[PDB]
């Protein structure tokens, strides 16, 4: 569960992302494909080459879903239900992969926000991404 | 895989009483039923909307016997599950786009099917050797992913 | 999330455990310690030998808690609050361990209730154990 | 672990620029902060009630230096992580009773510490190589558990 400071911490860190969300989302993705090659099994229909616009296009989507969850930090289950339905019933992504992407996102953020990526902030972002992943896998069965 | 000879001796001996047909049919069926997202690879198998739809589906079954059949053979190569499954590794990666995690899931359903079927005979120690087996298989199958 | 069928299915299976929960709980622990030796890092103070009394005794504790879980299937959080506190603040067992034990309990059950451990009952207990596990690790951070 | 030579060249190149004293204190401290349950092994370390209590604690800082100092030496032996960490594997198992999962947690926190520190310099491919390294260490450290 996200505490007042967790929320404050994610509103702030994500606030700084501001503009680069999509750009960062795409990087997170690239980081995941490379470090956790098994993740590529869900994107067989994609161009997974450095700078593919498929990846850029998808990174943006991911980043906006995150931006939306942040904006509805207080109602995440409802904010992302369509996305849960989707992952639960169409994509059917093994829950394990949420943890891998979330890690890549943390890496990505750490890499771009040296100043804001504090132990406290790191901690809050980690719980944040975990609840997002939780929300997204809640309807799997 | 590092198996003791008492470990291997015990694996071997129970494996000897497996009806691969129905045990593979049972294992794969349960997978589809317990972890429904694993069904994403089998839309072409037909109706999987119910545990019976799944359990009694002939594709599941035959696919089960096929999978379990290949399991059986690695048992003959407990010392080289790696090279035993190299081609199947590339195929599952390169062609079927199977998340290797599914392999872990299967191994655990298997272990559960064996227990169910052997009851009392599938002892803490027999389970422990088997756990080593299905983990080695999952890893051997996950081997050529890139 | 437990559906009415799931709950009905857990009460059924669990009811048949009846008097052996203690016995099954200790067997589950024994299978885990052998199958997943890393789980032993948490009971350095237990004699872990076969038929050890600590194990036997602990098996009953766990069993009983599961029984209370089954009884309060609709209010687990509250039924298990003290236990969550315990695991989150004192014990601090790494969350990944909840999965090894759950599995061990599934095998235990399969091996003792042939006729009742149906694909459907199997699916249900699995979901059950998963939610118990979630409840126990819900207050970790 | 099986690193490319451009991979091992990459690992090594960057590692040359890290301050082990302060990166060790930083990765250990961050572990205790983000996965507070990991604090279970450090009651004798004193106040860990807050991120600053943790991060500025001299025992936390001094322990991080040792873990990383140790990590840094496995780096010279990428081809023999297991023998490198064999005695430390036994110490952690047999005497400290540390769940190996802690090793993986730290690896990840380490990866995030590197990123934070190297910024742009910790590229997708640089990370992928370190992911390989931290995974090998966790496994090497877990090797002797029984
Ligand atoms: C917190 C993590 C995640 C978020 C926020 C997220 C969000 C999204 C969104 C917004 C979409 C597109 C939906 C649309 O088209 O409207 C999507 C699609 C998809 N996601 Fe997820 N997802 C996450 C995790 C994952 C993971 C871990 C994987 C696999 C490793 C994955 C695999 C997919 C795939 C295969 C698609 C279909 C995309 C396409 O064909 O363009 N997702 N996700
Ligand atoms: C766990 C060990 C497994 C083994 C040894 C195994 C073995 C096999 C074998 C021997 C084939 C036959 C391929 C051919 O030559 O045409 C096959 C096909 C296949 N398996 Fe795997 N399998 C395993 C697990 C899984 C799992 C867990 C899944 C997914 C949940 C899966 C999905 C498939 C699919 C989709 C095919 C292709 C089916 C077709 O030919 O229509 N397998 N498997
Ligand atoms: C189904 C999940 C679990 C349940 C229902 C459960 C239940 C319990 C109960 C009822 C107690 C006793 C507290 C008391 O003395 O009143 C306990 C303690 C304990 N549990 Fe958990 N537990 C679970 C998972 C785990 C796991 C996975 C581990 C680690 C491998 C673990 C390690 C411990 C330890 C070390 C103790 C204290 C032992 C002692 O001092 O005798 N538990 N648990
Ligand atoms: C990840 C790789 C790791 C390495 C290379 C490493 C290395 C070391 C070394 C060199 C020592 C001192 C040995 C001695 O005193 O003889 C030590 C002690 C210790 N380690 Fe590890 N460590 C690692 C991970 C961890 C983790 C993840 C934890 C738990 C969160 C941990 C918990 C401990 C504890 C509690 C001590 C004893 C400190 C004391 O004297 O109170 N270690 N470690």
């Amino acid at each position: 569960v996200l505490s007042p400071a967790d929320k404050t911490n994610v509103k702030a860190a994500w606030g700084k992302v501001g503009a680069h969300a999509g750009e960062y989302g795409a990087e997170a993705l690239e980081r995941m494909f490379l470090s956790f090659p098994t993740t590529k099994t869900y994107f067989p229909h994609f161009d997974l080459s450095h700078g593919s616009a498929q990846v850029k296009g998808h990174g943006k989507k991911v980043a906006d879903a995150l931006t939306n969850a942040v904006a509805h930090v207080d109602d995440m289950p409802n904010a992302l239900s369509a996305l849960s339905d989707l992952h639960a019933h169409k994509l059917r992504v093994d829950p394990v992969n949420f943890k891998l992407l979330s890690h890549c996102l943390l890496v990505t953020l750490a890499a771009h926000l040296p100043a804001e990526f504090t132990p406290a902030v790191h901690a809050s972002l980690d719980k944040f991404l975990a609840s997002v992943s939780t929300v997204l896998t809640s309807k799997y069965r | 895989v590092h198996l003791t000879p008492e470990e291997k001796s015990a694996v071997t001996a129970l494996w000897g009483k497996v009806n691969v047909d129905e045990v593979g049919g049972e294992a794969l069926g349960r997978l589809l039923v317990v972890y429904p997202w694993t069904q994403r690879f089998f839309e072409s198998f037909g109706d999987l909307s119910t545990p019976d739809a799944v359990m009694g589906n002939p594709k599941v079954k035959a696919h089960g016997k096929k999978v379990l059949g290949a399991f059986s053979d690695g048992l003959a190569h407990l010392d080289n599950l790696k090279g035993t499954f190299a081609t199947l590794s590339e195929l599952h990666c390169d062609k079927l786009h199977v998340d290797p995690e599914n392999f872990r899931l299967l191994g655990n359903v298997l272990v559960c099917v064996l227990a169910h079927h052997f009851g009392k005979e599938f002892t803490p120690p027999v389970q422990a050797a088997y756990q080593k087996v299905v983990a080695g298989v999952a890893n051997a199958l996950a081997h050529k992913y890139h």
